[PDB]
């Protein structure tokens, strides 16, 4: 770098009658700068690709991962093209008549073989070919297995889709950014996968907040009578998205009604346990209060406001929950009387 | 026991419990011991060294390990409206998958405390993370996922408050980074995804932006948005970096939306685009920096269809550079060996005016100064935001630093002229 | 709960520290770290500091702010934060 | 000789200080430049609690010696220290 | 004291004190709504003060912000037009902080009472003048809105309708300087009010007295005041001395003297020969000591101009106000022949007096109406740096420098 900031300042001095002086001075300098450029670039090539610090920073920068490596040995090799033309600049063309100039030659031609590409090209074609994907037809693609504990097949449902079509699409941006032929009926498979995607993260959305009901009911069994509509609503669209197929261009439609069902689901299940962890601590609390007119005239007001906002909510199975309500209540009175 | 464990588990005797902890914290921190001497006569030492670099020195390392496990800084932006910390977006909880994907600390300048006083829990991995300076209880960041989502700094959840929804109009494609764009008459702050939406979108409804457009330049060519640049109340004007790399500007408003301009000059994909972050006398919106993983630091100017000019001392894939927000000349470096390599224009320009070079590579992955650039912050692999401060070594602009860098700038116009004018008679016959 | 537990041993994980209490009026700590007896002892203490510094207040201002009043004495940093459900007394160190 | 009026404008014009008053062991400031009724009253609030900061001392162990009580209120949080022999009042805000 | 003191002055407790704060010191060391600055800090009419008790019928006279606490407004009222069986004249008072619009002391007057302010040497009074000949005195300890006392409405003080007094000495040594249309310059002792403490018949250029219609002193400068006149003789005032008067008389207007100030504004350029003037003749311009001419001038408004007295901080701002309703506060620094900060008040009812706070905070203005109108003026043209202060004197030497300039361009370009 200084021997080069050097020759910048000096380049003024081209016509100057000190330049060939100055070249003869300096020509042992700049071979052995040159070497050691050479030996500094056999060991950042050395410095594997594959498992490299700077590859990692780049999965960071969440690209592709051969890609990415593709990408780091291009660098590497733009740098050392770009070393090698401003050493040929700086001393004149056909530098490889010098010993000096020589082994540079040699050391770039070596770097020239151990930075190919085409190789890793090459394999991740071969990859590809290997794979030969598609998915996504079927809409709900049940993956039922037995569970851990539950021999039943816990039914998966999704569009047959995971982050390898992810990678495809990563992939085929890459090497469009790269320029690299590739199986370009795949290229098309990627094409359609990558319009297919946001629906593929509608449908995964979808299964993860059917979930999430799924788990709210498991805790508030206690309510999980209340939330019966919506519980009803969510199996009768899952239903209609089980029967729609994946490939079938009302997947667009069917995606945007089973996330207008997902978030009804979601909201009314936060409600509900609210509600239910709200009705269950005024029922503990009409237990355990001190035996006083005023005291259980307070209690029953506050449990009586309560049913009614859990009326205003628009619960499924509402006189079920309030015959349960007044069954609990004459027990907790029934107590409360013997004593 | 019972009452104990019900008092402590209750909702406002918790958050009473936090707010007296966050007064411990301004307690303790500032609470120095009796005998303490501030006479100023120890600073000989400190003061006789500082002739060799008091424009780089670390102030305070405000990492986590509950939220830092291989999980490095994915942004940075300091403060305004509390400008008393900073943001430490950590990665994917990969070395502690049973963590969430996303836990947002908070970096600390008032106290020397390693916890923040917030937090923002996310999910998904958070992509980028801005801080709001127009709304004062609250950040911004988003998922890997692609979730542009918020969790408050001044409530009691970390968790997302409101999340952007996996629409297929939304940007299903990861976010990659966003902006907190508008001003309290028209807040809209936009978003990038991998697939580079544009979503300018709304204050307040977070599942209906209020613009939304997927982006496509070069003969409708979509464009993954590396980075968002503009120019400082352009709300139509801005500017994009690209994965295949080629940085177009971009129009919001107009007929012409998305990527008008593609001024191209870098060799592979674009690091980061910070626009003229500090403009004097002179209006450096005509150019601005930029960084690409290309080893080499490019300058490319708004009117300039090739790049203005190149600082390639990056031996390898940089990682994040931007100019300071003080100084003109001066503008921040750094790649993936931790090299500090803030270069000022008009004094240093071939060399990196400052370099701090923390040796063991530290990751780092975006480097921002200060809102005020007392002192610059980038996060290594960990997660360890050194904040080294901007003393006056560099960080004192002249009074006619805006003219002279405007002459440096009609010096690099004459000489890169000059310099094609050279390569033009170099072709030979 | 163990959000304010957290909180506690951060705000006490400042080494030599002689004991950060979450207490009570009632002679109790909600959440201390000491010697039973002693912890139940010094509750009741700082329960009658407490009802005196905030008869103190009233005396002098009604309206301050009356969650927390330390005492950095050199013994112990007796770091006082009765919060307005459950109350807090940190006998901390002058340092950190 | 000028080391009194040192301290008082030491600990009356320090970070954010509100005043320093060079006040005798009886609690109520000494030098009050206006209306000192505001001071004395305050002045006995913080000997008040003073006290009673010795009394929880004394259950705990009444053989230490105490550097300061930092009282937090919303007027002016007192990191002072009132004694058997005088009275130096330092109040100030940590943060500022 | 004597035991504060020794309780101070003990040894151990003054090293006790000196341990403890050496301690304690080291241990211890919208915003849209609030964008207004710059459009709207320096013009913000809030305090609409107008009891109509009083306000109706009446218009503004004059106003001040009491030196011992500037938390209030002292200012009278003008003659009631129509009040020919109610109160004849008195004074309101609107507190800045405090929202009470009733004035603690309604010093209601049997005459129409002139011009008044407020006083920091004996704060528990407040003084004034007549439109009829006499001079009183009201406290607001005592009960009675009537006049505490009266000064002799006789030959020893300012038989004519003396329309400017103000308190000369601080307290100190306070002497209540009184000057007359008739011209008594009556420097008059604020605790004994028998008779004023001083009787000067002043009188300028060959004993032929001008109408003294707008008194002013340079801050601190007690033995040198400024008088205006009606036939525009500003002639400078000395105050102190045997041959004390009006001397120089410099004459920079073409009217009667409309409210003029001293341009006593504090900085690193000390501009005390400046002192800001208002004609009768629309004519704004900038007297001063050493400029016997007009330095510097200002005509917009076709209307004559009300009062002018600019802010103690900025050379840079002329405060004053246009007589067709509205503000004219003009910064130098900022320009020089267009008004900076033309605020237009509602309804464009003109005034006859106003003024900024005695800090400078706000300026309000008066009404003929009666409407008193308060207007924050803040940090936006007001906060004067003392680059700023030396930048906005220099400005005016260069003007002065540009004037002289413009004047030999005319003397030697005009086709003669």
């Amino acid at each position: 770098n200084e021997m080069f900031r050097i020759f910048s300042r000096f380049n003024a001095l081209f016509v100057r009658p000190h330049i060939r002086g100055a070249i003869r001075e300096y020509q042992t300098q700049l071979i052995q700068r040159v070497k050691d450029d050479i030996e500094s670039l056999h060991d950042k090539f050395k410095v594997q690709y594959p498992q490299s610090q700077a590859c990692k920073m780049s999965h960071v920068r969440d690209l592709p991962p051969v890609s990415g490596s593709i990408i780091w040995a291009k660098q590497i090799d733009r740098q050392l093209t770009a070393y090698m033309k401003r050493v040929e600049d700086v001393l004149g063309k056909g530098w490889e008549n010098h010993v000096e100039g020589q082994k540079l030659k040699q050391d770039g031609d070596s770097f020239r073989m151990k930075l190919n590409t085409q190789e890793i090209f090459d394999d991740w074609a071969r990859k590809v070919q290997q794979r030969n994907l598609g998915v996504s037809g079927r809409i709900f693609t049940i993956e039922s297995t037995r569970v851990r504990g539950r021999t039943g097949n816990v039914l998966k449902l999704k569009v047959n889709f995971l982050p390898e079509i992810i990678t495809l699409s990563k992939e085929v941006r890459n090497l469009k950014w790269l320029g690299f032929r590739v199986p370009l009926a795949i290229v098309n498979k990627a094409h359609q996968a990558n319009q297919l995607y946001p629906f593929a993260i509608s449908l995964i959305e979808s299964v993860r907040t059917y979930e999430r009901t799924c788990e709210k009911v498991e805790e508030r069994n206690t309510i999980s009578l209340l939330v019966a509509g919506l519980k009803k609503e969510v199996q009768a669209l899952i239903a209609e998205g089980i029967a729609l197929v994946w490939e079938s261009y009302k997947l667009d439609p069917y995606v945007q009604r089973l996330a207008e069902t997902v978030f009804n689901f979601q909201e009314k299940v936060d409600d509900l346990l609210i509600i239910e962890e709200k009705i269950d601590l005024e029922v503990r609390s009409l237990e355990t209060c001190m035996y006083d007119h005023k005291t259980f005239s307070e209690i029953l007001n506050r449990v009586q406001k309560a049913v009614d906002d859990l009326n205003l909510h628009s619960y499924s199975n509402l006189p079920i929950w309030v015959n349960k309500l007044d069954m609990e209540i004459e027990r907790i009175l029934g107590v409360r009387l013997q004593a | 026991e019972e009452e104990k464990q019900q008092i402590l588990h209750s909702e406002e005797f918790l958050s009473f419990f936090d707010h007296s902890t966050r007064i411990v914290e301004r307690a303790l921190s500032e609470q120095i011991n009796i005998f303490f001497d501030y006479s100023g006569r120890d600073l000989e030492d400190k003061e006789g060294e500082i002739q060799a670099g008091a424009k780089l020195s670390l102030n305070r390392q405000f990492f986590d390990e509950r939220w830092s496990k291989h999980r490095v800084v994915s942004c940075l932006d300091w403060s305004s409206q509390y400008p008393e910390l900073l943001v430490a977006s950590y990665n994917n909880n990969e070395d502690a998958p049973h963590e969430p994907d996303g836990v947002a600390l908070v970096w600390n300048m008032k106290y020397k405390k390693t916890t923040p006083e917030y937090v923002f829990h996310c999910q998904s991995a958070v992509m980028s993370a801005t801080f709001a300076k127009f709304h004062p209880n609250l950040v911004v960041g988003g998922t890997y996922s692609g979730q542009i989502v918020l969790w408050d700094n001044r409530s009691n959840k970390r968790t997302p408050v409101q999340r952007t929804p996996l629409s297929a109009a939304a940007h299903t494609h990861p976010v990659y980074c966003v902006n907190v764009v508008g001003t309290q008459n028209a807040h809209n702050l936009i978003s990038i995804s991998t697939d580079g939406k544009i979503c300018s979108w709304s204050l307040d409804m977070l599942s209906h932006p209020q613009d939304s457009m997927e982006l496509v330049h070069k003969q409708s060519k979509a464009v993954a948005v590396t980075s968002m640049s503009f120019p400082v109340g352009d709300v139509n004007n801005f500017v994009v970096g690209s994965e295949e790399g080629s940085v177009y500007t971009a129009c919001r408003h107009g007929s012409k939306a998305g990527i008008s301009e593609m001024f191209e000059g870098h060799q592979g994909p674009i690091t980061g685009i910070h626009c003229h972050a500090a403009v004097g006398a002179v209006d450096f919106s005509h150019l601005f920096v930029t960084s690409s993983f290309d080893w080499t630091v490019k300058l490319w100017s708004t009117k300039n269809n090739k790049p203005l000019y190149s600082f390639e001392d990056n031996a390898g894939y940089v990682y994040d550079v931007m100019w300071s927000p003080t100084h003109p000349a001066l503008f921040a470096c750094v790649d993936g060996m931790g090299r500090l390599d803030l270069w000022n224009l008009n004094n240093d320009t071939e060399v990196p005016t400052a370099s701090i070079s923390v040796e063991g590579n530290p990751a780092l992955n975006r480097v921002r100064w200060t809102h005020s650039g007392r002192e610059i912050a980038v996060g290594d692999s960990e997660g360890q935001i050194v904040i080294y401060d901007v003393g006056e070594q560099i960080a004192v602009p002249r009074n006619d630093e805006w003219a002279r860098f405007g002459r440096t700038l009609a010096e690099i116009n004459a000489n890169r002229a000059d310099a094609e004018e050279e390569a033009a008679t170099r072709i030979p016959a | 709960m163990a959000e304010v537990e957290e909180t506690l041993k951060r705000l006490q994980s400042q080494k030599g520290v002689q004991g950060i209490i979450v207490v009570n009026t009632e002679g109790i700590p909600i959440k201390s770290t000491m010697d039973n007896p002693t912890t139940t002892q010094y509750a009741s203490l700082m329960h009658s500091f407490i009802l005196k510094a905030r008869s103190t207040v009233r005396d002098i201002d009604p309206q301050n702010d009356l969650t927390f009043l330390r005492i950095r004495s050199k013994k112990n940093e007796i770091m006082v934060a009765p919060d307005k459900d459950y109350f807090l007394i940190v006998i901390q160190n002058p340092t950190e």
